[PDB]
């Protein structure tokens, strides 16, 4: 998921 | 050509009683190493005036300088006052792979010499090397013997290997003034940094640990937890333990994603998402960690060194007493706990630091060295470091 430069996030 | 930063990197710093010569020694080390191997020499003045840095909502005055020996690169920290070392060591604002303990040959160990060593052992400073300073003031080759004996005994008293500890007899000020014989002592010191302090282990080389922040499900694929890899690497296919708060659970990493790009592994420092096999969203929660199996356990009670923020650092205006039940912030979450002050102590004043024995309401994955913040309804009041896990 969900991030993209540097904030908490994701996927899998 | 180490603009590529290819040489081994070591973080060190000078500790010891005020006015024993920590800042002069630091200036001297940069100056002498610069002459000998090239580099940026630094004057007393620039290092002495330490700028303010923010550690854990805590203001600390710290000066940073770096220097090179033919084989290594050093990032070195020096602080004006005692409070700075206390806060620096507890919050771990400055990394210390090794410390240079400065002891004035004219004074011998003093109150802060002892506290720095004690705190050094409590926060995990691995190695210490001694520079017996102001030797230009002491020609009594015998009294120099006594100081060294005192320092060695002092170190062992706090579990450092006093008998094997390198001790250099020198004069920071005279080496800094160009006195060639004394400058050789500075080089002798740097040689011991080279030979005595082993190259530090890279976070990327430590067991995988990722503090869990968000958890969401992906229809079909599974449950993913997000967080920044604290250390190590998690590869797809590897097993992981979900530790803390609830009983420990086992799982397998079945996917890693960062910036929407699927990766085959997550590395220390990266903000990734981890897909876990056979774990529901209800079983996982913010505050637990993903860890390499067998490497970390949940604990509720521990011994710690804590620093209570002063009124000005935005901390309490009044002291606290036993009965105090604040929130202990470990990585990604708060956990209320019970405190036990040292024998005979009834209150802790803002700005004080003391050993505290804490008892959490529920377990948290922890080990010696884990930093934590103390807080009252969000508002930060202290910072601490776990010194010993009790249970
Ligand atoms: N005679 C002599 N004076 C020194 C030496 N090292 C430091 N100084 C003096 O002792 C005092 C304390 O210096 P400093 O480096 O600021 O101490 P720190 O508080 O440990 O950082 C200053 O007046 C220095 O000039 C030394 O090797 N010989
Ligand atoms: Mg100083
Ligand atoms: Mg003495």
């Amino acid at each position: 998921s969900c991030n993209c430069f540097c904030y908490p996030c994701c996927s899998c | 050509e180490k603009f590529e930063r290819t040489k081994p990197h070591v973080n060190v710093g000078t500790i010891g009683h005020v006015d024993h010569g920590k800042t002069t020694l630091t200036a001297a080390i940069t100056t002498v190493l610069a002459k000998t191997y090239g580099g940026a020499a630094r004057a007393f003045d620039q290092i002495d005036n330490a700028p303010e840095e923010k550690a854990r909502g805590i203001t600390i005055n710290t000066s940073h300088v770096e220097y090179d020996t033919p084989t290594r690169h050093y990032a070195h920290v020096d602080c004006p006052g005692h409070a700075d070392y206390v806060k620096n060591m507890i919050t771990g604002a400055a990394q210390m792979d090794g410390a240079i303990l400065v002891v004035a040959a004219t004074d011998g160990p003093m109150p802060q010499t002892r506290e720095h060593i004690l705190l050094g052992r409590q926060v995990g400073v691995p190695y210490i090397i001694v520079f017996l300073n102001k030797c230009d003031m002491v020609d009594d080759e015998e009294l120099l013997e006594l100081v060294e004996m005192e320092v060695r005994e002092l170190l062992s008293q706090y579990d450092f290997p006093g008998d094997d500890t390198p001790i250099v007899r020198g004069s920071a000020l005279k080496a800094l003034e160009g006195d060639a014989e004394w400058e050789a002592k500075i080089l002798e010191l740097a040689g011991f940094l080279d030979s005595y302090i082993p190259e530090p282990e890279r976070a990327i080389d430590k067991p995988f640990l990722l503090p869990i922040e968000d958890v969401f499900s992906i229809s079909g694929r599974g449950t993913v937890v997000t967080g920044r890899v604290e250390r190590g690497i998690i590869k797809v296919g590897e097993e992981v333990e979900i530790v803390g708060i609830k009983e420990t659970q086992k799982s397998t990493c079945t996917g890693v994603e960062m910036f929407r790009k699927l990766l085959d592994e997550g590395r220390a420092g990266e903000n990734v998402g981890v897909l876990l096999r056979g774990i529901k969203r209800e079983e996982i929660e913010r505050g637990q960690v993903l860890a390499k199996p067998g490497t970390i356990k949940p604990h509720t009670k521990f011994e710690s060194e804590v620093y209570i923020l002063s009124k000005d650092e935005g901390g309490r205006h009044t002291p606290f007493f036993k009965g105090y039940r604040p929130q202990f912030y470990f990585r990604t979450t708060d956990v209320t706990g019970t405190i036990e002050l040292p024998e005979g102590v009834e209150m802790v004043m803002p700005g004080d630091n003391i050993k505290m024995v804490v008892t959490l309401i529920h377990p948290i994955a922890m080990d010696d060295g884990l930093r934590f913040a103390i807080r009252e309804g969000g508002r930060t009041v202290g910072a601490g470091v776990v010194a010993k896990v009790l249970g």
